[PDB]
């Protein structure tokens, strides 16, 4: 790869994954820059943890992984390391330890269908906790009583998943925000992601 | 599957006749079930949403809800406006399709 | 909403015809939708929808390689095709415009249909 | 160099309704903004601090933030307890002493 | 944690105002007291805090030369005075402490008013 | 020595007093003292600046003579050659309190690393992005200080440790 990095195709894409199964793009065997990723909106949190924003271009990597889904407004500090909420222990488990990025900003201008937008969802309910950087795709009733409901939409017994649609007459804190997480890893093998 | 329901409905006018749209665990249970009544020569209107709701500006006078794999729909009395046939419908995921009933023709006495 | 579709004449089998739903009243790009035919003898048999933004469509198991569904966007219409029409075909046909806006076969249990509209009478 | 905010937003019950403030550049974007709630006739007690946490006690529906020289604070939801006074609280470097807003009342439509 | 302020109490223009309020139920020291005043009607106006560990009592521009405020830690109370109040000084007045402690003009920035007392309003 | 050691008040990290010029021991006892060129038994049997600041637990073993970290390469750095001596002592009953100490700032972000004893009183917003941040601190670009408060709930190693530099 003698051209830059598809980071344009996994920010400028015309659809996102879901919270629930959220997508987990590799990128390897590619020089990278990180000089172009100011050109979008502004955005609402740019927040880089162990790596500053700053020294992304001289420091050498060996591989880039890239984390895209869509989560309202008052959740966005949920996704954070060593954070409680909805989203940070039942759908998007960072780790305490983390070195990358995390940018989260607006799309209320093409991400937001005018009486619903459905196509988004999240898991509410589930046995446990979620294991760090993990997803799963559940489509079974969630039992909460003492009885196995198994399968029918009833009393104690619930769908795990929930949409929010995202009507434009909403305001700032149930706004839909896309969020991506690049992740880094440590030097254990010979780095070819590098900057020119 | 195909969702079932009683093509007619038995009730003297005046009172509260209740029908029932039964389907399986596939089709009911996990997802919701709506209402439609079809006038003669025009389109279906909604009647029940969220299996519990009613739109603005339709009769508060309807009332229906699920109980397990079947949905029970209760009318108060019959008018010759309420004499339409009803309609079921849900979603299934195992056809990846809008599953519809077959309906119920209701006739006064 | 207004949600008129035009009228359809009765062909013979072995053609293609056309029934065009026109929507007017709201904004064409941020709802979807569904095709839905009444014949005698049966209730309400589903087809498909249509997300009036981009190509992506969906179909039904039954209607396969009977059925094909576009869309336009200057006229602000969506066109739909019957292909091989048989006896078993012999129906009106309603566009229904569904609130909300899916696009994936996880998403369809909260869409219910919003507005219908007249039928076109179809017949072999 | 004092802040400045609408004295009244009005909204709708049921859905969010925004409380505007904006600074100038010692008050705004270069130090924290503090937000307020004033019961009526009593000592107002903090609702948002540092624009991203909350106290315990309150609920998960007060949304405040700021992007540039000016902060904003959504509130969803208007039944019987945000009818009260918000104030927008932050220091100012340039007077060497902390300055508050107008207060902003809040009504329901 | 409680906060008691004092009585309510009319003064003459041209005397002093005697407003005190006592800290209970935590550890005196280590908390800066600050003072908020607020006119009917109007917003909130700020006074100035105490360091009740030494003798630190920055002001506001405003009130530079005109108040006098004194720790009393052997009661566990702080004092402030008003000289030469006018109609324009008729108001209420709240005490209130700050979480963390530091006494440097440039800290203010991790400084919000946690508790607050009750009010005692002071007229004309 | 007793103006310098018993002092009330200390200075901060990124604007550390610099005081020119008894015994040592009469105080609590060192966390850390480690002299350089000159040895501790022989110091009394052989100008001299007084640098004195606190630093949080974690960040003591990071003055020394030639090596990197956080404060150390932005906020006070030692020469490469060093004949002084280091001595960090605890300061909890003093120096933290509940609720947390919200004076003993430090500076975190800086242009790049800084010359050997310099100071810089500064709070000009840093800038990490492209766009010419003049006054707003909002996203991607930071204000440089950050405080550290100091509470007795916190491990030995967030304590707010008093030290001095008695460079030689
Ligand atoms: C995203 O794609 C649109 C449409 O092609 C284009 O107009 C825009 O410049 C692209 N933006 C970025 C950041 O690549
Ligand atoms: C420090 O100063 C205080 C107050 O003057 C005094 O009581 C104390 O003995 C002094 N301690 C030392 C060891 O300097």
């Amino acid at each position: 790869i003698t051209n830059l990095c598809p980071f344009d195709e996994v920010f400028n894409a015309t659809r996102f994954a879901s919270v629930y199964a959220w997508n987990r793009k590799r990128i390897s065997n590619c020089v990278a820059d990180y000089s172009v990723l100011y050109n979008f909106a502004p955005f609402f949190a740019f927040k880089c943890y162990g790596v500053s924003p700053t020294k992304l271009n001289d420091l050498c990597f060996t591989n880039v992984y890239a984390d895209s889904f869509v989560i309202r407004g008052n959740e966005v500090s949920q996704i954070a390391p060593g954070q409680t909420g909805n989203i940070a222990d039942y759908n998007y488990k960072l780790p305490d330890d983390f070195t990358g990025c995390v940018i989260a900003w607006n799309s209320n201008k093409l991400d937001s269908k005018v009486g619903g937008n459905y196509n988004y969802r999240y898991r509410l309910f589930r046995k446990s906790n979620l294991k760090p950087f993990e997803r799963d795709i559940s489509t079974e009733i969630y039992q909460a009583g003492n009885k196995p409901c198994n399968g029918v939409a009833g009393v104690n017994c619930y769908f795990p998943l929930q949409s929010y649609g995202f009507r434009p007459t909403y305001g700032v804190g149930h706004q839909p925000y896309r969020v991506v997480v690049l992740s880094f890893e440590l030097l254990h093998a010979p780095a070819t992601v590098c900057g020119p | 599957p195909v969702l079932t329901q009683p093509p007619s409905a038995s009730g003297p006018p005046g009172q509260s006749v209740s029908i029932s749209c039964s389907g399986s665990r596939s089709n009911i249970g996990t997802n919701f079930v709506y209402w439609y009544q079809q006038l003669p020569g025009a389109a279906p209107k909604l009647l029940i949403y969220k299996n519990d709701q009613r739109p603005s500006g339709v009769p508060e006078r309807f009332f229906g809800s699920k109980s397990g794999t079947s949905a029970s729909l209760a009318i108060s009395g019959l008018r010759s406006e309420d004499e339409v046939d009803y309609y079921c419908a849900a979603w299934d995921d195992s056809l990846s399709g809008h599953v519809f009933g077959a309906g119920t023709k209701v006739t006064v006495l | 909403v207004q949600l008129v579709q035009s009228g359809a004449e009765v062909k013979k089998p072995g053609a293609s015809v056309k029934v065009s739903c026109k929507a007017s009243g709201y904004i064409f790009s941020d709802y979807n939708i569904h095709w839905v035919r009444q014949a005698p003898g049966q209730g309400l048999e589903w087809m498909g929808w249509i997300s009036p933004d981009s190509d992506d469509t969906n179909y039904a198991q039954s209607f396969q390689g009977r059925v094909t569904m576009t869309r336009d966007t200057s006229i602000t219409t969506v066109y739909m095709e019957l292909s091989s029409l048989r006896s078993d075909d012999t129906a009106v046909y309603f566009c229904a415009r569904s609130v909300g806006y899916c696009s994936l076969n996880s998403c369809q249990r909260w869409m219910w249909f919003d507005t219908w509209g007249q039928g076109a009478l179809v017949t072999v």
